[PDB]
């Protein structure tokens, strides 16, 4: 429901972005959360942590929400840069 | 209740309205 | 059987409250 | 070769009046008139014709036994025996059967839905040379049948009537590469900045000049290219052929008198040479029976404007009023750019000026019965306009509520650019003239027909 909330708020227009302070929380913990044994087992566990989120439309609230804000580099864009 | 035996239904009284007060009642009065 | 004739007789020529009272006097 | 669907094509039937031919195609309206009617082709050199209500698309073509299933619930190739559903290019309504009067012959008019077997058409063929079941071929002439009303699609002695009697109907090929010139769209004239035409509050706009900003966005700058040819016209468009520029908000067609002025005179005083313009590569084949070869991507272009009659090269000299006119050399100025508009945005062009001409015969037929009594002006259309007004309130209709949030975000985005392009040709206050005209009685004239005045006014 989460990740449907940041993807129907920049469906919209509003002609810039406002500053949304739950985005830079929410946006903030979805992205601190991600010896040849352990080589495979840190990556196949890596691509399990990154499909918590892409299997629930997260990489569509970091596509529209680059898109929505148009040449702004204001702190939105630069908190979700580290989700994408 | 069938299958356009209703078109040919409204085509005996579209290409001729009925118009019938010259057949019923004025022939047989003599 | 019904089907025919009118199926034909859309595309024949054959007011007509004209014709069928004037035909008393003629 | 062989049509399919998804396929433009026009309707056509000939009439000998007198030991003169007329080519003349079926053309329907839409948005405000539910009836088609006849588009003289004939006099292409000195009258144009319309076009976009005239090309027809082929929606489907299918059994009939297949199409008694589904209303008892690529591309094929059409067949003499299909049934087919025909759709306008422009309003997008269906062509069908009415059952009005105009004997017994039906009248032939759009109509909103398809369900019921009003929409269906058989073709047939028309000749020993061809019978049942093979492909269509291009430029055959054949017959259509309406399912529902089971008649022939005939031209009476103009009604054009769904009647029991049989007439000939060519058809004719138009359409069928993304970012390309097509034959018959509209599209901006980009500088580097676009031309535009002056605003309302009426000169009547026959200037042409370039302007800058936001008002090439608006619905001033709409230009379509009408090719004078009739078969294959929404081709691609190559350098050399001659198109007259029409203008889309008030459909005046740009005529070049570089001996007089520079007009957008009106329908009919369109010749062959004296409107004709053409594109050249620099500022120094015959034809395609097809759709043409990619000629002029949008982005990448500098095309130079020409007319036919003269022969030389419109730039603008030296309110933004650089009014170009033709010169003999010109500057580096003439690489004009190009970038086409969207669908809707011909859509609500073309919905102006439709109602603009309708409005104008309410304002000046209601200013007729603005003396004491004249009572010779039948031009106070009431049926004809007070169904007008319907669809220009379903037209602004705001998105229901029980919808996807991914749709109706583009309900209502598309809403606000129909809100907009109404706004800057003063159709608010267009409408607010009706209002007064309207206001002089309290329920007004020959009370038969004008009864209607309160569902008019509200």
């Amino acid at each position: 429901q989460l990740i449907l909330l940041f993807s129907r708020t920049a469906l919209t227009e509003k002609c810039k972005l406002e500053e949304d302070f739950l985005y830079m929380a929410y946006a903030d913990i979805m992205a601190k959360s991600c010896s040849f044994e352990e080589k495979e087992m840190e990556k196949q566990k890596l691509l399990y942590q990154q499909a918590r989120l892409h299997d629930r439309g997260a990489a569509e609230m970091v596509l529209q929400t680059i898109s929505a804000s148009k040449g702004e580099t204001g702190p939105m864009v630069a908190a979700t840069l580290k989700l994408g | 209740a069938k299958g356009e035996a209703i078109r040919i239904r409204s085509i005996l009284r579209s290409l001729i309205p009925l118009g019938d007060l010259v057949g019923v009642i004025s022939i047989a009065f003599q | 059987n019904a089907n025919v004739v009118v199926r034909l007789l859309i595309r024949r020529p054959e007011g007509l409250l004209a014709a069928m009272e004037e035909a008393i006097k003629i | 070769q062989f049509l399919r669907t998804d396929d433009e094509v026009v309707l056509q039937c000939t009439a000998t009046i007198h030991k003169e031919q007329q080519k003349l195609c079926l053309a329907a309206e839409g948005f405000g008139n539910r009836l088609c009617f006849l588009e003289s082709t004939s006099n292409s050199k000195n009258v144009p014709p319309d076009l976009s209500i005239c090309t027809f698309v082929l929606e489907q073509s299918l059994s009939v036994r297949a199409l008694q299933e589904m209303l008892a619930n690529g591309h094929r190739t059409l067949l003499y025996g299909h049934a087919i559903l025909l759709r306008h290019s422009y309003s997008g309504m269906y062509l069908c059967c009415l059952s009005t009067s105009r004997k017994l012959a039906f009248d032939v008019g759009l109509q909103e839905d398809t369900t019921g077997e009003a929409c269906w058409w058989t073709i047939h063929p028309a000749s020993k040379q061809r019978s049942e079941g093979e492909k269509v071929r291009v430029g055959d002439d054949l017959i259509l049948v309406s399912v529902s009303s089971e008649r022939y699609l005939h031209l009476s002695y103009l009604h054009v009537d769904a009647a029991f009697q049989q007439t000939l109907w060519s058809v004719a090929p138009i359409s069928s590469a993304q970012g390309y010139l097509i034959g018959g769209d509209v599209l901006r004239l980009l500088h580097g900045e676009c031309l535009t035409v002056p605003s309302g509050e009426h000169e009547q706009r026959r200037t042409v000049h370039y302007e800058g900003g936001a008002v090439s966005v608006h619905a001033r700058s709409l230009w379509r290219l009408e090719t004078l040819r009739v078969a294959w016209s929404g081709s691609h468009i190559r350098w050399g052929q001659p198109f007259r520029l029409r203008h889309v908000t008030t459909g005046k067609y740009l005529s070049l008198m570089e001996d007089k002025s520079l007009l957008l005179m009106d329908k009919e005083k369109a010749d062959v040479k004296s409107t004709a313009f053409t594109f050249r590569s620099s500022k120094e084949r015959k034809e395609v029976d097809g759709m043409g070869t990619s000629e002029i991507k949008y982005g990448d272009s500098v095309c130079f404007i020409q007319h036919i009659g003269t022969g030389l090269w419109l730039t603008y000299q030296s309110s933004i009023q650089r009014k170009a006119i033709m010169h003999h050399e010109g500057h580096m100025d003439d690489g004009l750019n190009l970038s086409r508009s969207q669908h809707e945005e011909s859509r609500t062009a073309r919905v102006i000026r439709s109602t603009v001409f309708l409005f104008n015969r309410f304002i000046r037929g209601l200013d007729a019965l603005s003396k004491k009594a004249k009572a010779s002006t039948v031009d106070l259309p009431i049926e004809s306009v007070s169904l007008s007004l319907q669809d220009l309130i379903g037209y602004f209709h705001p998105p229901d509520e029980h919808l996807e949030h991914e749709d109706k975000q583009n309900r209502l985005r598309a809403l606000k650019n129909r809100q907009n392009l109404f706004q800057e040709e003063g159709m608010i206050n267009l409408v607010l003239e009706c209002i007064d005209r309207l206001h002089v009685y309290s329920s007004v004239a020959g009370r038969e027909a004008g009864e209607s005045w309160k569902s008019i006014l509200n």
